[PDB]
């Protein structure tokens, strides 16, 4: 009779606004299941992800609230669009359960990457991905966690990214946070990281798009590190001396690579036939991974110059590559400890300005 | 150089 209504999907409950309903579920994010649904009253679409009384954890907490603020102070389309968020409980008293509703996208990555693509679609998808990735780095935000499974796209081929619980600016100031294909090395072999960190997975994700499959798989988390220098190739004493002496040992000790070329690590026999006048040549996008699929995160491409870059800027819009940073009040920063409670403030506060 | 507008999810 109230405002709200539940539905029993699986062992989960939903609580939400009668105004949505028919919810089958989608995946899980980061910390929460993620459920597609129906409008009523927009009659649309949605995807509604619940995070189950996030407050518990310091890990919950903190990587939740970011997602609140980042998806909210965020705006451009490339990232995935929040449309709404509630709690159904009285007040802090009673509360615990956050809801939040975003557009739902046709598809993702995972069974792009099935197809095999034109080199302007390929190449548009990258591109977008970019401008996107271009927005939060453009206001020191790192998304620390590309992968198909977070990037989404839709049957016209616009392209869009997802959660935000990962999201913040460098460090290090957190080890198996991350994805374990698309670790770059810097992570992999916990350096600590930079905003072309970013740049790495794009190269996977490109790379796995090219190759059909994951481009560094990797069983364990140290069996990656192999599959990497496999490919890529044993890295320079340059590099290593950087690494930690506990770590480095073992690095080194990792017998010694050539690697190969990019063109045999990803031959045009996966390629499409080429374009009307070059810039979307074959050699191009491999000249592209080149830039971007390179072990020394410092001797990396930047994303400008990932858009520079021949095979994008041929789509170059600077209404889409250079509009404003969003806006964060720098009353929150993502690194900032707080209390056991504290916290279920900071949420049910932030969610009460937003609902 | 057109951008795409479709994308098959077959």
């Amino acid at each position: 009779d109230n405002n709200f209504y539940s539905v029993e999907i699986g062992d989960s409950t939903f609580t939400v606004l009668k105004r949505y309903q028919n919810l089958k579920p989608i995946g899980s994010g980061a910390q929460g299941i993620v459920c597609a649904a129906y409008d009523a009253i927009l009659e649309r679409n949605v995807a509604i992800k619940k995070l189950s009384r996030p407050f518990q954890n310091q890990t919950h907490a903190k990587r939740a609230y970011r997602e609140l603020v980042l998806m909210k102070c965020v705006n451009h389309k490339n990232i995935i669009g929040l449309l709404n968020v509630f709690t159904p409980q009285k007040s802090l008293e009673e509360f615990q359960d956050v809801y939040i509703v975003m557009e739902l996208m046709d598809a993702n990555l995972c069974q792009v990457i099935q197809m095999e693509l034109d080199h302007e679609r390929m190449s548009y998808l990258l591109y977008q991905m970019l401008c996107g990735i271009k927005h939060l780095h453009s206001a020191g935000i790192i998304h620390r966690d590309l992968k198909p499974s977070n990037i989404v796209v839709k049957s016209d081929c616009t392209l869009k990214i997802l959660d935000f619980g990962l999201a913040r600016t460098a460090g290090t100031s957190t080890p198996y946070v991350v994805t374990r294909y698309y670790r770059a090395p810097e992570v992999i072999l916990g350096m600590g990281y930079k905003e072309n960190v970013d740049i790495w997975s794009v190269g996977c994700i490109m790379g796995e798009m090219i190759k059909g499959g994951v481009l560094f798989p990797g069983t364990d988390h140290i069996d990656q590190w192999n599959k990497v220098i496999e490919q890529l190739g044993t890295p320079s004493p340059e590099f290593m001396k950087k690494l930690q002496p506990t770590v480095r040992t073992y690095v080194e000790n990792r017998p010694k690579y050539a690697g190969y070329s990019f063109e045999k690590l990803f031959p045009d026999v996966l390629f499409p036939a080429d374009s009307e006048h070059n810039k979307l040549k074959a050699s191009q996008a491999r000249d592209l991974l080149s830039k971007m699929l390179v072990i020394d995160a410092s001797k990396r491409i930047s994303v400008d110059e990932a858009l520079q870059h021949p095979y994008i800027n041929v789509w170059y819009d600077p209404s889409e590559a250079e509009a404003p940073p969003p806006k964060i009040p720098d009353k929150q920063l993502d690194e900032r400890e707080h209390t056991i409670e504290e916290w279920k403030e900071l949420i049910y506060k932030e969610v009460m300005d937003l609902e | 150089p057109k951008r795409p507008t479709t994308l098959n999810l077959f």
